[PDB]
């Protein structure tokens, strides 16, 4: 029953929970700042500290909210930025990760070109879920998952390697974690080479930051 | 004047069987995906060469 908000939107994938004990903090005074902590958390999840992207699948728990009795000190443009900053800092302690959108590809192809479909998929971090015959038809359906970023030209690769005999339609399915760790300065990235999976997240994070125009790296702090 | 021909299906089938050695035996135009007239027009307009295509 402690839920305050539900992510950046009314149905955002994040939750805000107050664990403030009734003895430790007076709940009536906490209600004065609930309506502002909710807004600060919503805005913070809307922006995100890493690369100005949405935050997903994160539960935020408030442990202690010391509130000034004087209403002239709290409320408005003083408590909202504090809430956003504390959201950012709390997010940054627990190991941050990036998330790729994953595409769901269905491919129809004859029996012989199924292996070629497998070969095309294997090059783009693709993971085949199932192949199965189409009842009453001489074709097969291959259903697989492919990262959205490793999908540009996948349709063309599949239709060219198979001489046009295989056709694929891709649609967004879910969000999955990039293999690497975004906050790791040990990794050195060259400008124009594909990166190994162990540090894809670092590239995805710094290049997105450069594209957005922010600083070159985050400042992990309190 | 020999300017029009009307044939029966049993004759067209025989003519089709006899000429199979000169026939591609394809049933679709998907084989020519990105290898057809429009693709070559685009490559010429974009000053690019499709591998195996005209330059």
């Amino acid at each position: 029953r402690s839920i305050w908000a539900f992510g950046p939107d009314a149905t955002g994938p994040n939750i805000l929970v107050d664990d403030t004990l009734p003895s430790e903090v007076d709940k009536a005074l906490l209600g004065s700042v609930k309506d502002s902590i909710v807004q600060g958390f919503q805005w913070g999840t809307r922006e995100g500290p890493l690369c100005d992207e949405l935050i997903r699948n994160v539960k935020f728990k408030i442990l202690d909210a010391v509130v000034a009795q004087e209403p002239l000190h709290r409320g408005g443009g003083q408590i909202i930025p504090t809430a956003r900053r504390v959201v950012y800092s709390a997010f940054l302690m627990a190991t941050p990760r990036l998330m790729e959108p994953y595409y769901f590809v269905e491919v129809q192809a004859p029996a012989d070109c199924v292996s070629a479909v497998y070969t095309v998929l294997a090059r783009r971090r693709g993971h085949v879920t199932q192949d199965a015959p189409i009842p009453g038809s001489p074709l097969y359906t291959i259903k697989a998952f492919i990262p959205a970023i490793d999908s540009f030209g996948f349709e063309t690769d599949l239709r060219t390697h198979t001489q046009g005999q295989a056709f694929s339609l891709s649609v967004f399915h879910h969000w999955q974690i990039v293999p690497g760790d975004p906050l790791d300065k040990s990794i050195v990235i060259r400008p124009l080479e594909p990166q190994p999976a162990p540090h894809l997240a670092r590239e995805f994070m710094i290049k997105t930051r450069r594209r957005k125009g922010l600083s070159e790296d985050v400042s992990i702090s309190k | 004047t020999y300017q029009r021909w009307q044939f029966t299906l049993p004759m067209m089938s025989t003519l089709y069987r006899l000429a199979n050695q000169l026939l591609t035996d394809l049933v679709d135009d998907n084989y020519f995906y990105l290898f057809d007239l429009k693709a070559f027009f685009t490559s010429k307009a974009l000053n690019m060469a499709i591998p195996g295509g005209p330059k």
